[PDB]
């Protein structure tokens, strides 16, 4: 019983944001992130965060987005600067936990499309 | 009455350690279960309880003793005794609740922790990230006196999830992964302590996935790649479960075996 939800056209250069936030069973709720997929291309890790403040990022977003994590309401901010129309994808938020192991459960956002341009 | 796994730091060796680690893989896999060549653990639903668990008794120099408990299914520590008192995380599920009454079931003193055995919770109560924690015989030393003393009132909570995250890597995540073995046994055969790095970190965090897609496979091509990252913190991806085979010396049960 773990649920996701996504709120946030944009133009080239412009900035966006994008939320995640987390209820239920997520005592041992571990790391939150963005996934992408342009059509027919494949899923790319862009960024996560772990409740503990360990921070990664994609090669290709690193100076451009910000992943932000408020533990407080266990929810996840992406705050995107300097898009490129190389970042036109459906975005895909995902948390993993479990108490006995990271990634016990892995579950995936319903997703969010971004177009630049 | 679990089986019992002995280990001690007291003149500790890469061959005792090697053996320990060996023993502990054997006694938590029947073997019954291989697929591309990675054993894997039992499943839990059907697993009666009486072979759910394994100990695993550790020792010092200082004479210092604390068991741990294994889950066969997770080969995680889900709880410790020292003395007369036991303590056990925060189990995920109902049924877990249960299963977890029938460790340690002669002392006194039982507790629940009112957190999980999970790393991000781990590293927040210890004030440090794993990368920040030094792995190997001297810290392993440590982490046994700490929790011993916790049951004395002598260990803060910080010193002990610290503690926590070195057992739990220096002995469950080393039977999960042949590459974390060996990463424990260059320490002591060197005598050093280092924390690990991105290649330690992330495979912990991505043994789940790993297990699913690597048993939700096409003949070993994953359906979808796992994200892991190299010594430097360099990201990179895995597809295909041949290339993992030295890396990952167990698995969880994900799905049935396809016949
Ligand atoms: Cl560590």
């Amino acid at each position: 019983q773990v649920q996701l939800v996504e709120t946030g056209l944009v133009q080239a250069g412009g900035s966006l944001r994008l939320s995640c936030a987390a209820s239920g069973s997520i005592s041992s709720l571990n790391a939150m992130g963005w996934y992408r997929q342009a059509p027919g291309k494949e899923r790319e890790l862009v960024a996560d965060i772990s409740a503990s403040g360990r921070t990664n990022y994609a090669d290709s977003v690193k100076g451009r987005f910000t992943i932000s994590r408020d533990n407080a309401k266990n929810t996840v901010s992406l705050q995107m600067n300097s898009l490129k129309p190389e970042d036109t994808a459906v975005y895909y938020c995902n948390a993993v936990g479990g108490t006995y192991y990271y990634d016990e459960y892995d579950y995936w956002g319903q997703g969010t499309q971004v177009t630049v341009s | 009455q679990y089986p019992i796994i002995n280990f001690t730091t007291a003149g500790a060796t890469v061959q005792s350690y090697t053996n320990f680690i060996r023993a502990v893989r054997g006694r938590l896999t029947t073997g019954a279960d291989v697929r591309h060549e990675i054993p894997v653990l039992p499943n839990r639903v059907g697993l009666p309880i009486n072979q759910r668990f394994i100990l695993v008794e550790l020792s010092n120099h200082a004479e210092l003793s604390v068991t741990l408990a294994l889950d066969v299914t997770n080969a995680y520590v889900v709880g410790y005794r020292a003395g007369n008192s036991a303590y056990f995380f925060h189990p995920d599920n109902q049924e877990d609740a249960e299963a977890i009454t029938h460790l340690f079931t002669d002392n006194q003193n039982r507790y629940t922790f009112a957190f999980g055995g999970n790393y991000d919770r781990l590293e927040q109560l210890a004030g440090n990230l794993r990368e920040n924690i030094e792995l190997g015989n001297g810290p392993l030393e440590e982490a046994i006196s700490a929790l011993y003393y916790y049951s004395t009132g002598g260990t803060q909570l910080p010193t002990l999830a610290r503690s926590f995250i070195i057992c739990i890597q220096m002995i469950s995540e080393a039977a999960r992964f042949q590459y974390i073995e060996g990463e424990m046994r260059t320490r002591i055969r060197y005598n050093r302590r280092s924390a690990p790095d991105p290649s330690v970190i992330t495979l912990e965090n991505s043994w789940g996935r790993l297990s699913t897609a690597i048993q939700e496979s096409n003949q070993g091509a994953f359906a979808s790649p796992i994200q892991l990252q190299r010594r430097n913190g360099s990201k990179f991806s895995v597809y295909d479960v041949s290339i993992l085979i030295p890396i990952i010396a167990l698995m969880v049960y994900r799905c049935a075996p396809p016949p």
